[PDB]
């Protein structure tokens, strides 16, 4: 099938919960009390943390602001839709899809019965049983699904989520997360100029019932300079920095 | 089996077309064309869902053969608000953002729109910021049928309200320098409201056609001109009111939201300063004392663009919107012809 | 031609749900008849309901291909109707309207899985068609 | 040294290339372009833009006061702009949580959830007095005794609380003469309703719907031809029959209670009716209302910086401003930014 | 071939927009503060205004909504920590 | 005929909606929700077309009434790759470019993507240019079901490969002047990779 | 590059069938069997 | 498939037919996968011939 | 061998059409900017098929 690593057909970004970034064992980045949860980047919060969610889904205010700033420089003078020429096929806002639904509340709806596919009937008599085969059975009042509207709507619960296919999640190394030159302000900081530092990152993800891979792109300068000093001579100097080969 | 097989016959495409016309047009016809069902109890209150749902409409009123071969809106539907419909995709999306059930805990972010403060750069200080919020379900909700949600069982509890604010993490020396510049009077901020209008509403009783208005003597220096439309009073909450006890409608509210749809009901407007100075006068217009918007058959020579709109009105609208009309008529650049602009919305039909 | 989404069968059904009923009599426990309690002529269908079957998506695709392609095929592929008078002048509407084309010339299965214009239609003017939207609009500006 | 040489930092190509190559490239760009072969550095400022001090990006403020009336509420905050900060008010908003009940007339779809493929006048299997039975037995069993239908093996009989299940029937199209048939039937004490739109809640985890009174009241009904073994068992039951999203389009009698005539009734889905908050959350906050005026003032300083007027229209100004600067066809959930629209082919029938 | 004798009807819709009559001597946009708005005639005197609209009849109450287009402006002064002062001017139609 | 005509009744719109949901969602549900057909042989290898084609899914799992009134992706489908589908229009188009049959002689132009040379202006000289090409059908082909094409009978022969190059017909004095400028070290060309990342 | 591709027997660039698509899906062909 | 049994029978008249699933097969977008990159053992070459 | 773009059009003709319409053909073939590729332009209308 498609191979997201090579082709950019990413579709599992919504399975991230958070990431904590730490230099030298104990220096949290960005730290500096910047984020509403200041030691990590929380991507999404379940019901218990809904106050810090945004945009009618379970994405956090902080994550939305970092994504908007990283992609479009939007977030300190209001949130708005970016100019369409800045919001390309693999950009954050074009792909952001918040969604919500209700469903029967199986603890508060006193009359709740867990009726599975083997015993659900709706269009009995007029469709095949458990297969796309010949109509069978008899006309009867449906037993499923529970009505969530009208005068006998069942007690319900709300679920909220989002998809954000095609894009990569982005955390720029820039002191306000904004794009202010490719060579960022933090990349030029004395702190990173003169010493070496180790880095730990800890990601929390939703569990999936198959092997998966965390794909981290560490963003650097990947450059070549090309010298052609004489007929049929071509010479090259490569420099990738940081992460020089 | 001797011979051909047993078969029954159905016109698929005619049926699909019939169903589309019944669902999206017949059911939305004015209630005066409908009738009450036989042997079925129905509400006595036409503002209710039960009434709107049980009133019966004959499918032959908008059948497959309705104005066949024509591009034509039904005269019955021209003055029915088109935004109050299940194919309003913005309203469907907003309904679906909350979910698919009647019971919804909600969590929303509400923006500040008042022009004097919505883009203000606020300097160091502590300020009181207080605002007042509505609870009337007919104002705070919107339905596609426009039924009276006060009687039709909607309700809402606002449990918590927090104020959020985001600050650029500005260098402290730069922030203090900026603050000091911005406290000098030569550097006062200023803002103009976008609409930039004093808004008036004048009543038009049912079946009336002549609508005279008067503004008392006053100064007009800097006046920019006039913009106008027509609204249903059933769709227009009383201005400025804490609560309007006679507002029994929950559809779109054109006055607030811009869903205007009655502009074609205008025939003309005559403008006169000081009792007898016609404006613009100066023999400018083909009918020079008034602005004629449309003319019936008897005046068709001065109509334009294959409809009953006049040449003069088309030229004033084109000039007002796009500066087009003295060096030919053409379609404006699409970036100048926005959602609520004249030419994007102009729809001649015959 | 990406074919049709016809995986599920589509049926029509009798207006009352059921039509080929048996007339039956209520019995009680060895077994004996009833009456004055339950009627002795009850209508009960034994088995599944009477149904007929139609491929909706294949039909819709067939109709689209016949209306917009088969009827516009070059006249050399058509034939003149039997027992029907037709104009002798191929430039007329009557001729163009009454010439018959076989639907199997552009059926559901025409170059199935391909993106391909018919060689027969490549040199036929594509703008002379009821799906020319500019011409339809200009026709509708005048009226119906 | 190495960043400059690799063009990560330092001069742009117009400075580091030879001046002749620069002139030549600029002169020839429209014939054969050379700009994409020479890197230009972009370098962020490193001083006087941002702070490296500890400081939150976003602050949250809890109300210092809230007041409620039956139709509005008021929420007051103390908005603090610390020293060495500035705040763009466009970054501020009210974050509101609460509970909404859209009420019983909310219906976010066309059609029915329940037995949509049934013909709209097909009855459910039912019973009435004049006692008569109209029903179906699609299940084929091994034998019938007074124990009901046998379903397999010592003989095993239908568990009457859910078997035979109405979804299940014979597997092949051709006639087969079933000697021993079962199905379910509604007792005469359950109101007759068309199949289309019919729902009754399950009363067991196996999908049966029989009313519990807690044990099952399902009663077996045995049948044979009019000329001795039963050929059909029907499992008769009362269920809590509802029509949550349909209504009757043909009601044959005024008369009450089950009857042969009621088998003729026809069912139609209820009209859709989406209910939501409005585009851009219009209506939630009061503007242009002298009695419900917003406040922004220094905390010490008493005098409200907001002055509003009943003849200003803040909501409509925002609508027009948004259309002027962005593409209203695009939606943004955060501000419920999804413009009211209509289907062009509904408003004008082509 | 048996088309009935017919009549033609013509109309238009123009939803979403407002009808506009600018106070500008050629109706064109040549600055927000229009040429007529700056004219001596309107500078020094006061004038009354009558407008008479004719509309198609509708079988329910409706409203004429006229927007009289003006400058609606505020100027904001922040002279000291936690002080914010505002001067508003709507002109013409000053409040 | 005394009375009304004989008629049968079909919900057209409900049927069309049912068919769309079954074809584009039910059939793509995770295999753990499906079951193996009765009285039918099926492959033992879940990577095969035969397995993917014969596994049965109940239509009631995504029926007409699924989350009715909602805009909601199924939790079951959120983590299923959405691009592996017959409504991937780019893949359908690429399949149709080759034709509608399994047997295809092909003729393609393949671009150079490596950032250090893909925009290089190459000066006079003779250069060796060599590249390596894959043959694995699971890399060089793409299917909408994502079945293992190594076991499912696809194959490919690459018969010929030519290198094409196009030259602006530059005035010869200008070309020689340009060449001389471009051989000086101050005028070395340089390129940055677009992605600009070390990938782990 | 030129060459020859065989997409193999699982390539199917359409939904539905090429053959008797309008037949009811359980209608037999006319046929004969022993009992 | 009504029976395990092999060969023609009255029961086989009951069998039902379903179309096979679609499966488009093609080269990839931008011919991804045809040329090796980022592979030390299959590295491309551009060099002066001398 | 001298055909291009997966149809029977020649490399040479494609290059002359691209250059005539958009000035594209000596520094690679790519899709022209949409504002340069109008209703009656070459690439908007080019439809290879097999």
């Amino acid at each position: 099938g498609s191979i997201p690593y090579l082709d950019g057909t990413f579709y599992l970004n919504h399975t991230f919960k958070k990431v904590a970034i730490t230099f030298d064992s104990s220096v949290s980045w960005p730290g500096n009390d910047r984020l509403l949860t200041p030691n990590e980047f929380e991507i999404k919060r379940s019901v218990d943390g809904e106050g810090y969610n945004v945009a009618q889904c379970n994405m956090t205010k902080d994550w939305f602001l970092v994504q908007m700033l990283a992609n479009y420089n939007i977030g300190y003078q209001g949130f708005y839709i970016p100019e369409s020429y800045k919001d390309r096929m693999y950009s954050f806002f074009r792909n952001f899809q918040p969604m919500s639904r209700q469903v029967v509340d199986d603890t508060k709806y006193k009359d709740y019965q867990q009726v599975g596919i083997l015993h659900q009937h709706n269009n009995s008599g007029f469709v095949g049983y458990l297969a796309p085969t010949m109509r069978e059975g008899q006309a009867y009042p449906a037993n499923f699904p529970y009505p969530l509207i009208g005068k006998t709507a069942v007690d319900s619960i709300t679920q909220k989520k989002f998809l954000c296919d095609r894009t990569l999640w982005r955390i720029p190394f820039s002191s306000n997360f904004m794009s202010m030159g490719a060579l960022t302000d933090l990349g030029q900081n004395l702190l990173y100029a003169n010493s070496a530092h180790a880095l730990d990152m800890t990601f929390e993800v939703d569990p999936m019932d198959e092997p998966t891979l965390l794909y981290v792109l560490f963003e650097v300068f990947d450059v070549v300079r090309v010298h052609r000093p004489h007929r049929g001579v071509i010479e090259t100097v490569y420099l990738r920095t940081p992460f020089s080969a | 089996r001797v011979g051909n097989n047993f078969a029954m016959e159905i016109n698929l495409n005619a049926n699909l077309w019939r169903n589309f016309l019944y669902s999206n047009i017949a059911l939305y016809l004015p209630d005066k064309l409908k009738y009450s069902p036989s042997n079925v109890k129905i509400s006595d209150n036409p503002n209710t869902y039960d009434y709107m749902n049980k009133r019966v409409v004959a499918p032959g009123l908008v059948d497959c053969y309705i104005n066949l071969g024509a591009r034509w809106s039904l005269d019955y539907m021209d003055n029915v608000n088109p935004f109050n419909h299940h194919r309003n995709a913005g309203l469907r999306y907003r309904s679906m953002l909350l979910g698919n059930g009647r019971y919804v805990p909600f969590h929303i972010q509400v923006p500040q729109k008042f022009f004097a403060i919505k883009n203000l750069l606020l300097l160091p200080g502590s300020y009181t910021y207080e605002w007042n919020f509505r609870k009337d379900v007919n104002m705070v909700l919107q339905s596609s049928l426009g039924n009276d949600l006060r009687v039709d069982g909607a309700s809402i509890k606002f449990d918590s309200i927090c104020l959020y604010a985001t600050f650029f993490p500005m260098a402290h020396n730069t922030a203090s320098t900026l603050e000091a510049m911005l406290r000098n009077d030569t550097n006062d901020q200023s803002f103009n409201d976008y609409l930039s209008a004093a808004n008036m509403l004048y009543p038009i009783p049912a079946n009336a056609t002549n609508v005279p208005i008067s503004i008392p003597s006053r100064n007009w220096a800097a006046f920019r001109g006039w913009a106008f439309t027509r609204l249903k009073t059933k769709e227009t909450p009383s201005l400025g009111s804490g609560y309007d006890p006679y507002y029994t409608y929950s559809g779109s509210i054109p006055y607030l939201d811009g869903t205007f749809y009655l502009n074609h009901t205008f025939k003309k407007v005559a403008i006169t300063f000081d009792s007898s100075v016609s404006w613009p006068g100066n023999d400018r217009l083909l009918t020079p004392n008034e602005f004629e918007i449309k003319r019936s058959v008897d005046g068709e020579g001065y109509n334009v663009a294959q409809c009953n709109m006049t040449k003069d009105w088309f030229l004033v609208q084109m000039l007002a919107n796009y500066n087009i009309g003295y060096q030919g008529f053409y379609i404006p650049e699409s970036y100048k012809d926005r959602m609520y602009s004249f030419f994007r919305n102009f729809q001649p039909m015959s | 031609n990406h074919g049709t989404e016809d995986e599920l069968p589509n049926y029509c059904f009798p207006l009352g749900g059921v039509i080929n009923t048996e007339t039956l009599t209520k019995v009680k426990p060895g077994w004996e008849k009833d009456a004055t309690e339950f009627s002795d002529k009850n209508e009960i269908r034994v088995g599944n309901n009477f149904a007929m079957e139609i491929n909706l998506n294949a039909n819709l695709w067939r109709n689209f291909l016949y209306s917009n392609i088969a009827l516009y095929l070059p006249d050399k592929l058509k034939y003149s109707p039997s027992n029907v008078k037709i104009s002798d002048n191929p430039n007329t509407y009557d001729y163009m309207n009454k010439r018959v084309v076989a639907p199997g010339l552009v059926d559901c299965y025409i170059n199935l899985g391909a993106r391909w214009s018919l060689d027969y239609m490549d040199n036929v003017n594509p703008f002379n068609h009821h799906r020319n939207a500019g011409l339809r609009y200009r026709s509708m500006l005048l009226g119906n | 040294p190495q960043w400059s040489y690799m063009h990560i930092s330092g001069q742009d190509a117009s400075e580091y290339l030879s001046p002749g190559l620069v002139q030549f490239a600029r002169a020839t760009e429209t014939y054969f372009s050379l700009n994409n072969k020479f890197r230009n550095p972009t370098v962020a400022p490193t001083h006087d833009v941002t702070t490296d001090r500890s400081q939150r990006l976003t602050l949250r403020f809890i109300p210092v006061d809230r007041e409620d009336t039956a139709y509005s509420y008021k929420a007051r905050f103390t908005l603090a702009v610390g020293d060495n900060r500035v705040l763009d008010m466009a970054s501020t908003y009210f974050d509101i949580r609460g509970v909404l009940d859209r009420g019983p007339t909310f219906k976010p779809y066309s059609g029915t959830a329940y037995n949509a493929l049934a013909p709209k006048g097909a009855p459910n299997p039912c019973e009435w007095d004049e006692t008569h039975v109209f029903g179906q037995a699609p299940y084929s069993g091994i034998n019938i005794t007074k124990e009901g239908i046998q379903i397999g093996v010592t003989p095993k009989y239908a568990d009457k609380t859910f078997q035979p299940e109405p979804q299940i029937g014979e597997s092949q199209w051709y006639e087969t003469e079933i000697n021993h048939a079962a199905g379910r039937v509604l007792k005469k004490t359950t109101p007759m309703k068309p199949c289309y739109g019919s729902y009754a809640k399950p009363t067991n985890e196996n999908g049966g719907q029989g009313i519990l009174v807690l044990e099952s009241q399902v009663e077996m009904q045995f049948f044979s031809t009019t000329e001795l073994t039963p050929k059909v068992v029907l499992y008769s039951e009362d269920v809590d029959i509802e029509t949550p999203d349909t209504h009757i389009s043909y009601m044959p009698t005024i008369k009450e209670g089950n009857s042969r005539e009621l088998m003729g009734q026809q069912s139609m889905p209820n009209r859709p009716n989406y209910i939501a908050f409005r585009d851009n959350f219009i209506g939630l906050m009061y503007y242009n209302s002298t009695g419900n005026m917003g406040v922004l003032a220094g905390q010490a300083s008493q005098l409200n910086a907001v002055v509003d007027l009943q003849d200003r229209n803040t909501e409509l100004s925002y609508q027009l401003l948004l259309d002027s600067i962005g593409d209203r066809t695009r939606y943004f959930s955060m501000w419920n930014q999804a413009v009211d629209s209509y289907d062009p082919d509904v408003r004008i029938i082509e």
